RNA sequence: GGUGAAAUUCUUGGAUUUAUUGAAGACUAACUACUGCGAAAGCAUUUGCCAAGGAUGUUUUCAUUAAUCAGGAACGAAAGUUAGGGGAUCGAAGACGAUCAGAUACCGUCGUAGUCUUAACCAUAAACUAUGCCGAUUAGGGAUCGGACGGUGUUAUUUUUUGACCCGUUCGGCACCUUACGAUAAAUCAAAAUGUUUGGGCUCCUGGGGGAGUAUGGUCGCAAGGCUGAAACUUAAAGAAAUUG
């Protein structure tokens, strides 16, 4: 019965999410050149942004969440990537419609490199009577660009932590809607995705902060 | 480019490197163009003559085989000066 | 003579007793009579610089690696050979780079090289078609030709 | 007046050598002997002074490049990244 | 209420009930198809994968799991992506067993360059 | 008999028959 | 004699249709050809739907619905009974059937 | 693992499964359509550069400069060839395990060439709309793509312009639906109509079925082969579309 000599911990989510612990975990104790420290250290969990949130309306999302500390028996995890669902994405596509991606690496002020996929469909006009709605190439080509420079811009003047409270609502959605309504109007516009490609220097004062 | 065709059809226009700094010395050349694989001490000595006599200078984005095909001429050529623009707009 | 691959001679001034010290390195190929070589470790990255493979961006192609600081050259130097630069590790100052065999090799990030390709690429894609290019190849170089069939002693 | 159909240069060498190894060898035998242009001056004066040498008559401006060719496909593509980079 | 996550491979050739930590760095307890039948045939039927549910079910008792977060996947990728009749009863039987079931979601891996898949041109000749 | 092999057949024929005037000549 | 007037696929215009593979047969098919089926479903059958409501902790909680494209060739749909042979006047009638 | 069921195969050296990361090469799913571009073959991630193209609008210019084309030339899927690079997946040949009377097959596990790329060949496909190119006329109808025009009302911006949606007109496309004043042997066809009331222009091909796209000669190709292309002899049918069993 190897579960005896197993061990539990605790997660810990950072700001600003509502719901600090996060869950339970399990890893084999510290028994002399095995250490608890760094056998956890580098873990990934994938948790729901609802069940942080406390919202039925986040259902779709999910955060994860990577190990950088130990206090004890809590692992005080940092965000590590956004991301759709499998379910959601599916049903977002349909047919007779436009379907525009658009993708961009952006670098924080604290040295962080994010890959973020944003999606979007084209809008069904209420008095609409043709079936299609979809968009010429050129407007496409011109929507993602501006998608491009507002993605870029609206993560480039924030940290990694103020991106994520920026994400919480979706509110960058609102104006890539907003900078399209000329254009073509849109639904759905949302960041599929994030993905981070590297970190900096570890810190403590900073992963602390969010905890405190 | 296309001004360059121009002023050759109406203005007056100095082809080479002897000639142009002749031009240079006398004042009245007001445009030099330079060639992009002209040699760099030639390039150098162009650039000051110009700011001896407060001359504008343009560097051709080509070598002297594309320079002298837009004076339309079947020779190369590695610089000039423009002492009359002519009917055209390069100034 | 024997190499295959074109030497440069480049003169550098001593900075120490005001005399030009003469050095024969590989050409790369794009190097010419005239141009200015740069190396140490603030060398801009330009075909012909001999850098430390410690601030050279990964996917990047040099020659004359050396395995050991201050072994001047040992790596990718016959004509159309070259090292990859596989990727950085700078928490000891360690560079793993790719050999022309194919081999994957971790050096010291402290190890210099030229930046490019050895000149003299495609020798071996032309025939030699005659036993005198085979022989005038190897007279220069040793006494291995030709070779007689140990089968047949 | 045309003379040969099908060898070019690489009827020097007679019947000799079979007929796939003196076409391998005329891919380079041309490339090897033609006139180049100079990239320093534009002249059509560069040819091979020994084997990855390559010398322009008029700048007597010595380049290091391919052994029968002037640059190669990788030099170029190599030297095309550093700028984009 | 401790939570753990159970990814349940639904193929047409077996079925596996295989619950982990939140992370799936730590295994609890991994039971399959062909564990709980005598034939081959019967590795995938709805009846073995219940049989191994149950006691997947019964062994999280101990360790205290009480909700499982459920991912279901079949052979995706270049393959099939429609799981297998094992992944029904799998639900079933641990909805039933005693056991809450938090999140459920497909994690069947779709690729979206699908490298060529075997048999063709004119595939399985049947 | 499949055109497309009645075609092949020859044509593996023809082959064989230009071998035994090669052998001749 | 020619059976159909789009011969059996959809490209009057197109030239050339890259090709995709059977769902059950691995057939190498165009797309326009191939026959295609969007499906629906919940996750869990509606006869188990009550016993994952009873498990649901966290009670609002709303099954979820695969999503399936499912392309098929002309061999396998008709073995497999999803399309079927029609009459001569019937083949023309381009109508989904009525729910 | 895999199958109708199995077995070859991997596995306490931890197979399969779980999570993270890396490398490699190929590909670009869902969006994707009786939709688009291209002479055809073909063409589906983003961005930049390079050159090109049709339609539209025109109270711009030239003024017959045009149509089709024997020989002649450019491009031409896949497979295949030569020389390098690459080689993940799949997979001719080959080796096994099944099934079977046999199974040199369908099924399953491996697996070489190939599949990918640069340089050079090859020039054939049920290369099909089995329907040559140009031009005129002839029944209705609604969708859809690109452009233009007129009108109307919401929506986003706006020193009231533009985008999305709505209605209509017209030019040019991909097609489609009903009908026969017509056509065909019929299936069916807005062209396969305007043809015994038989003549708008041009090019190519066919003359019962085989032998036979074979033999030979020529020419092109590294080769595989391509293009051109008979005759002896044999035979009363072969064949097309529908009808009832
Ligand atoms: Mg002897
Ligand atoms: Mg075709
Ligand atoms: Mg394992
Ligand atoms: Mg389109
Ligand atoms: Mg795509
Ligand atoms: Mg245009
Ligand atoms: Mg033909
Ligand atoms: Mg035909
Ligand atoms: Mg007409
Ligand atoms: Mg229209
Ligand atoms: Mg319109
Ligand atoms: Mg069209
Ligand atoms: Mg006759
Ligand atoms: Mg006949
Ligand atoms: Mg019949």
């Amino acid at each position: 019965d190897p579960f005896a000599r197993k061990d539990w911990y605790g997660i810990k989510a950072p700001a600003p999410f509502n719901v600090r612990d996060v869950g339970k975990t399990l890893v084999n104790r510290t028994t002399g050149l095995k250490n608890a420290n760094d056998a956890l250290k580098g873990r990934i969990f994938e948790v729901s942004l609802a069940d942080l949130q406390k919202d039925e309306d986040h259902s779709f999302r999910k955060v994860k969440l990577r190990v950088d500390e130990i206090q004890g028996k809590n692992c005080l995890t940092n965000f590590h990537g956004l991301d759709f669902t499998s379910d959601k994405l599916r049903s977002l596509v349909r047919k007779w419609q436009t379907l525009i991606e658009a993708n961009i690496t952006v670098k924080t002020t604290d040295d962080y490199l994010l890959r973020l996929f944003a999606i979007a469909f084209t809008k069904r006009r209420p008095n609409q009577v043709k079936k299609t709605t979809y968009a010429a190439s050129s407007q496409i080509r011109a929507i993602r660009r501006k998608m491009t420079e507002i993605i870029q811009r609206e993560a480039s003047s924030c940290t990694l932590t103020q991106l994520t409270s920026k994400l919480i609502p979706e509110v960058i959605g609102r104006e890539i809607e907003k900078a399209t309504q000329g254009i073509y109007p849109l639904q759905n516009v949302h960041i599929r995705k994030v993905k981070l490609l590297k970190q900096p220097k570890f810190d403590l004062g900073a992963l602390m902060s969010l905890h405190g | 480019g296309a001004k360059l065709a121009l002023v050759i059809k109406s203005g007056k226009v100095v082809l080479g490197y002897r000639s142009t700094l002749k031009a240079l010395r006398s004042g009245k050349a007001k445009l030099i163009l330079i060639s992009a694989n002209t040699p760099p001490l030639r390039k150098s000595e162009l650039e000051y003559y110009s700011m001896m006599s407060k001359t504008a200078v343009h560097h051709y984005t080509g070598t002297n085989i594309e320079l002298g095909t837009a004076c339309g001429k079947l020779f190369r050529c590695s610089t000039m000066a423009i002492l009359d623009a002519g009917d055209s707009d390069i100034l | 003579p024997g190499r295959g691959a074109p030497l440069a001679r480049v003169v550098f001034n001593s900075p120490y007793k005001f005399k030009k010290q003469r050095e024969t390195f590989i050409a790369n190929e794009g190097m010419y009579t005239g141009q200015f070589i740069y190396a140490g470790k603030n060398a801009a990255l330009t075909v012909g610089n001999v850098l430390p493979l410690g601030s050279v961006p990964e996917g990047t192609v040099v020659s004359n690696v050396e395995e050991k600081v201050g072994d001047r050259g040992a790596i990718g130097r016959t004509s159309g050979n070259y090292v990859t630069v596989v990727g950085h590790n700078p928490e000891e100052g360690k560079t793993r780079i790719k050999l022309p065999s194919g081999a994957k090799k971790v050096v010291s990030s402290s190890a210099r090289g030229m930046i490019g390709i050895v000149a003299g690429g495609g020798r071996t894609d032309k025939p030699l078609l005659k036993a005198s290019r085979a022989k005038h190849k190897f007279a220069v170089k040793r006494n291995s030709w030709p070779k007689t069939r140990g089968v047949a002693m | 007046s045309k003379r040969t159909k099908k060898v070019g240069i690489s009827g020097k060498y007679g019947t000799r050598y079979g007929a796939s190894l003196r076409k391998l060898v005329k891919k380079q035998e041309v490339s090897q002997h033609a006139r180049y242009t100079c990239t320093f001056c534009g002249k059509n004066t560069v040819r091979r002074s020994s084997v990855g040498i390559w010398s322009c008559k008029a700048c007597k401006k010595t380049l290091a490049g391919g052994a029968y060719t002037v640059s190669t496909p990788a030099a170029a593509a190599m030297r095309s990244t550093l700028r984009r980079l | 209420l401790v939570f753990g996550v159970a990814r349940i491979f639904a193929s047409f050739n077996d079925t596996f009930v295989h619950v982990t930590d939140l992370s799936g760095r730590e295994t609890i307890c991994r039971v399959t198809g062909g564990m709980k039948v005598k034939a081959d045939r019967d590795e995938s039927s709805p009846y073995a994968a219940m049989l191994a549910a149950q006691d997947v079910a019964a062994r999280c008792k101990e360790l205290g799991i009480t909700a499982l977060h459920i991912k279901i996947r079949a052979t995706g990728g270049n393959g099939t992506k429609t799981p297998g009749p094992g992944a029904q009863s799998a639900l079933r039987a641990l909805a039933r067993s005693g056991m809450k079931i938090g999140r459920i979601e497909d994690v069947t891996p779709t690729p979206s360059d699908s490298t060529r898949r075997k048999g063709g041109r004119r595939g399985r000749r049947l | 008999m499949r055109a497309k092999w009645r075609k092949k057949r020859v044509r593996r024929l023809k082959r064989k028959r230009r071998k035994m005037r090669a052998r001749s000549k | 004699v020619k059976k159909r007037k789009n011969n059996g696929r959809n490209k009057k215009g197109r030239g050339h249709v890259k090709p995709i593979r059977c769902s059950n047969c691995s057939r190498c098919t165009p797309k326009d050809k191939a026959i295609k089926r969007f499906t629906i479903r919940n996750m869990v059958e509606s006869a188990a739907i009550r016993d994952i409501s009873d498990a649901s902790v966290f009670a609002e909680y709303t099954v979820p619905k695969m999503y399936l494209k499912l392309q098929y060739c002309v061999s396998c749909a008709i073995h497999g009974k999803i399309v079927r042979v029609r009459s001569r006047e019937g083949r023309r009638n381009r109508a989904p059937p009525p729910r």
